[PDB]
RNA sequence: AACAUG
RNA sequence: CGCGGGGUGGAGCAGCCUGGUAGCUCGUCGGGCUCAUAACCCGAAGGUCGUCGGUUCAAAUCCGGCCCCCGCAACCA
RNA sequence: UCGGUACGGUUUGUGUAGGAUAGGUGGGAGACUGUGAAACCUCGACGCCAGUUGGGGCGGAGUCGUUGUUGAAAUACCACUCUGAUCGUAUUGGGCAUCUAACCUCGAACCCUGAAUCGGGUUUAGGGACAGUGCCUGGCGGGUAGUUUAACUGGGGCGGU
RNA sequence: AGUAGUGGCGAGCGAACGCGGAACAGGCUAAACCGCACGCAUGGGUAACCGGGUAGGGGUUGUGUGUGCGGGGUUGUGGG
């Protein structure tokens, strides 16, 4: 109320737009006084997210990254289960992992369905809703080969989705990574956006960008550098 | 009226060209306006049609 | 068209210095009245 | 406001 | 060709800018009310919400797909 | 006197169970003088769902929220958005009303003028940035103009082709 | 050369570059600036000017600008 509003204008400035290389600057200058936090990167596309032929959807692979435990459910039986128990499955259950997650258990970041499985997980996404839990085949969690499937999870592959009214947010890493791990991680983001640029789109495809925290202000980034990441 | 009285611009004739390009003729008329003009200051006025682009620069006063 | 004003003219501004006008306040106004002179010569008369 | 018949 | 509106029960129409009941009037049947008949009042029957396919917890309402109807503008193989 | 544009500030929204599903997405789960809208007092709509967390004009002398769970459900924080309202900055644009000096007067008097209901010039009474005209532009336009209106056919016309 | 092209690319319309001849020729002004007159302004040792310098004297006709008439000027290797 007092202090975290008074701790927005003593570093940063509205109207004058930042480099990257000043925006992860001050990334760490804003969240040291606090706890660690998630530098959260929100860009603003210019399409229209409600005609479903120009729906953006895609993954990106973090190289430095995220800084996320990963606790990775993976729903298989048989040598299925073994193929995943070599990968990094903490948790290798049974059939009744349909009554275990019903009783009021949630411990899990990533959930992998095998294809053999897909007519008995289905009955666990409905509580699996909001928080974003359920195994989707088109971000690449629904596959035959759960090996690797493990350590694109660990590795921190996020998938991003373009919400209603066409704002995106995205995560680069933890509070304790360093101006060149989180750069990186940034420098590789807005590269796999413009890979990702729909192919009817007309005007100014990425007109706005900022750098925010989880308790923080924001940070106005400039759109207009996009090749000196590094 | 469509003569200057200092410069002599006059009317020029050219044609009017339709969206079926069918051509007939009309007038470029200059943009004379009327002033009161003095020969020099707190005299008389005489009336003339001067054009507008000798309004714009001083070959009349008021 | 740029002019020298003589006398006081109010908003527009003071005695001796130069002003910008917007052509129809000049040669109607200020020219016939002999409030104000053309600036082509009268800069070095100031001067 | 309301209706009228045998 | 471009803009932005329209389709709902046997008929005539609300509801659509705010996603959730899907209705009212007229017509058909049956019942009330009255000494009795008209007039009146009520219930029940009657829905591919023009069609499909997605978004979506959920669509008559939002977006596309065609299907007929209309308004204004366009239309030099 | 009004309006939209970029940006900034505040505020607005929602079913039976929940600070009424943050309205929506994505992060993230302890933040600071919050007594209590008892007061001095919180809205301009919301006072219907549901009473809003500001009008901080105050009491600052202390503490709420983040922890429990339920429709799908999170609830502090807090993000940049969506609908509506408002303030401020900067830019741009349109109405309405006074002024006189461009312009207009078939309003008047005087003079050129000896003979002038023409014309011009001077003074005065009024209109006034409107009208009229030039250029560019959309409409309306048998008022007017140039032309078109096919062939077969037991004759042309009607049908048919 | 009825060529390049141009055309309800219909009917049609239609160049130039260049080569061969006929005939041969080039001349003045405006402006900058310096004077004279007229017109306006500014100023009385504030200051100059009186052909330049040299010295004094004059003891205000200097200084700036507007309008005409003389001087100066006429070029593409740029000329003034
Ligand atoms: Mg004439
Ligand atoms: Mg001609
Ligand atoms: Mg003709
Ligand atoms: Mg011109
Ligand atoms: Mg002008
Ligand atoms: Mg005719
Ligand atoms: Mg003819
Ligand atoms: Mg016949
Ligand atoms: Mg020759
Ligand atoms: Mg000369
Ligand atoms: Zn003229």
């Amino acid at each position: 109320t007092s202090k975290a509003y008074r701790a927005a204008a003593a570093k940063v400035d509205r109207t004058n737009l930042y480099t990257p290389l000043q925006a992860a600057k001050l990334a760490k200058e804003t969240s040291s006084t606090k706890q660690d936090a998630t530098v959260e990167v929100a860009i603003r596309l210019g399409v229209d997210p409600r005609k479903a032929d120009q729906m953006v959807r895609g993954t990106v692979n973090l190289p430095h990254g995220t800084g996320k435990t990963a606790r990775v459910a993976v729903f298989a039986v048989g040598e299925k289960a073994d193929a995943a128990v070599a990968a990094g499955a903490d948790v290798v259950g049974s059939d009744d992992l349909i009554e275990r997650i019903q009783g009021g258990w949630l411990e899990f970041d990533a959930a992998i369905a095998t294809p053999d499985q897909m007519a008995k997980v289905g009955r666990i996404a409905r509580v699996l809703g909001p928080r974003g839990l359920m195994p989707n085949p088109k971000t690449g969690t629904v596959t035959a080969d759960v090996a690797k499937a493990v350590a694109d999870i660990k590795g921190g592959k996020i998938n991003f989705r373009v919400d209603k009214q066409a704002n995106l947010h995205f995560v680069i890493g933890k509070a304790s990574f360093d101006e060149k791990l989180l750069a990186e991680n940034y420098g590789a983001a807005i590269d796999e956006v413009l890979r990702l640029k729909p192919s009817s789109s007309k005007g100014r495809y990425l007109k706005k960008i900022t750098v925010s925290t989880t308790t923080g202000p924001g940070i106005p980034v400039d759109p207009s550098i996009t090749r000196n990441f590094a | 009226a469509a003569v200057c009285d200092i410069c002599g611009k006059g009317p020029g004739f050219g044609k009017s060209v339709s969206h079926s390009h069918r051509r007939t003729s009309r007038r470029w008329d200059p943009n004379i306006q009327t002033v009161h003009a003095v020969t020099r200051p707190g005299g008389n006025k005489k009336r003339l049609n001067v054009c507008t682009s000798c309004i714009k620069a001083g070959k009349i006063t008021r | 068209m740029k002019l020298i004003l003589t006398a006081d003219v109010d908003h527009l501004g003071s005695i001796g210095d130069t002003v910008e006008v917007k052509d129809g306040y000049g040669r109607n106004f200020l020219l016939p009245r002999g409030l104000a002179i053309v600036a082509s010569r009268g800069a070095q008369k100031q001067a």
